[PDB]
């Protein structure tokens, strides 16, 4: 069947400030079907302790979720956003890129 | 509050 | 403003691996108030907002026995489905619904909905008038006939007319507090050079309620709708939403680029410029 691959944001839930708590979100959305494998990393490992959205979906039936993780960011620490989807051969990494 | 109905199957 | 109500299902079968999951969701504008998952320790109707909480458990007893009853009709649908478009029942399907109704700010019927899908795709909708079908192929215009013999337009027509718009009406005004109160959208610009001769302009929104916006990029106040790069609006977690839109500008023209911001927490649309 005809199959829609997870678009992926990576970001914070406030302009992040080094030493200041924060939420890490990985918003994977527009995918089809709603099956999805989604990890948040921290320095390449994941993080334990993450919670996501209830499953619903957008007025074109695709699929949407909100992955978050509670997150005091630093200077050195690398965070990302890993996905699996029946549309990837392999998982997909974004990182967080504090500006976009 | 949620619609009820009887007889919607496809 | 203007409001919605709208009730979400999915139904996943899983051959092999047990029953289909079945997950209802159900929001007024983007504010979730109640979900239900068959695969919960304790599947009911669970109230997700402080302003539902007040309805009491014979309120919650109903909606979960609905809930109940959809994610059967699923059941039996997904095994009908397999037969009206001759597949294996080996594999996954998906079975996707969602109804409900949009109100101006007098409270009255904008518009109802009832609409389904079936492997994501379009299978049957109720029209705009509330008493015609949509049949996506010729597997819906089966399910059509059915509709069409047991009154369901009519029936949805009463719901949607009634019960759907009382209901949003009563919680709007027992969730005024959040429901009725737009958050405006916190403005910025930023710049980022991308060589000798270019460099991005990036106007954010942050922190606003509804998710509804729009951020448009205007050069010389002209709409640059073809050159703008739009993110999807994203939730931040705190019920706001973010979003940003940027352009790649000759380097020293960006000052004859200008964003123009629209929310309805806004009085008057805003126009913004990279500061420094
Ligand atoms: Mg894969």
């Amino acid at each position: 069947m005809i199959q829609r691959t997870p678009k992926i944001q990576v970001y914070s839930r406030h302009p992040a400030e080094n030493g200041k708590s924060n939420f890490l979100n990985c918003y994977v959305s527009g995918f089809h079907p709603s099956d999805i494998e989604v990890d948040l990393l921290k320095n390449g490992e994941r993080i334990e302790k993450v919670e996501h959205s209830d499953l619903s979906f957008s007025k074109d039936w695709s699929f949407y979720l909100l992955y978050y993780t509670e997150f005091t960011p630093t200077e050195k620490d690398e965070y990302a956003c890993r996905v699996n989807h029946v549309t990837l051969s392999q998982p997909k990494i974004v990182k967080w890129d504090r500006d976009m | 509050k949620r619609w009820i109905i009887l007889g919607l199957n496809k | 403003g203007s409001h919605s109500m709208r009730y979400f299902h999915t139904s996943v079968s899983r051959p092999g691996r047990g029953e289909p999951r079945f997950i209802t969701v159900g929001y007024v504008d983007d504010t979730l108030f109640v979900r239900f998952d068959s695969d919960a320790a304790s599947p009911r109707e669970e109230p997700r907002a402080p302003w539902i909480e007040q309805e009491g458990p014979e309120h919650w007893d109903r909606e979960t026995q609905i809930c109940k009853a959809k994610a059967q009709t699923d059941r039996e649908d997904l095994r009908t489905l397999l037969r009206y478009y001759n597949q294996s029942e080996a594999g996954s399907h998906t079975l996707q619904n969602m109804y409900g109704c949009d109100v101006g700010p007098d409270g009255r019927l904008l518009r109802g909905y009832h609409q389904d899908a079936y492997d994501g795709k379009d299978y049957i909708a109720l029209n705009e008038d509330l008493s015609s079908w949509t049949a996506a192929d010729t597997a819906a215009q089966i399910t059509q006939r059915k509709w069409e013999a047991a009154r369901v337009a009519e029936q949805l027509r009463a719901y949607l007319e009634g019960e759907c718009v009382e209901w949003l009406r009563r919680y709007l005004e027992n969730g005024k507090e959040t429901l009725q109160r737009a958050d405006p959208p916190k403005t910025h610009v930023t710049h980022h050079p991308i060589s000798d001769h270019e460099a991005t302009l990036r106007c954010w929104a942050l922190g606003f309620y509804p998710a509804e916006i729009t951020l448009t990029w205007q050069r010389d106040g002209e709409d640059q709708t073809q050159d703008t790069e739009l993110v999807e609006t994203r939730p931040a977690g705190d019920r706001t939403f973010q979003k940003w839109a940027a352009v790649v500008v000759p380097s020293g023209e960006e000052q004859r680029y200008t964003c123009h911001v629209q929310h309805e927490g806004l009085p008057k649309p805003l126009t913004l410029r990279w500061e420094p």
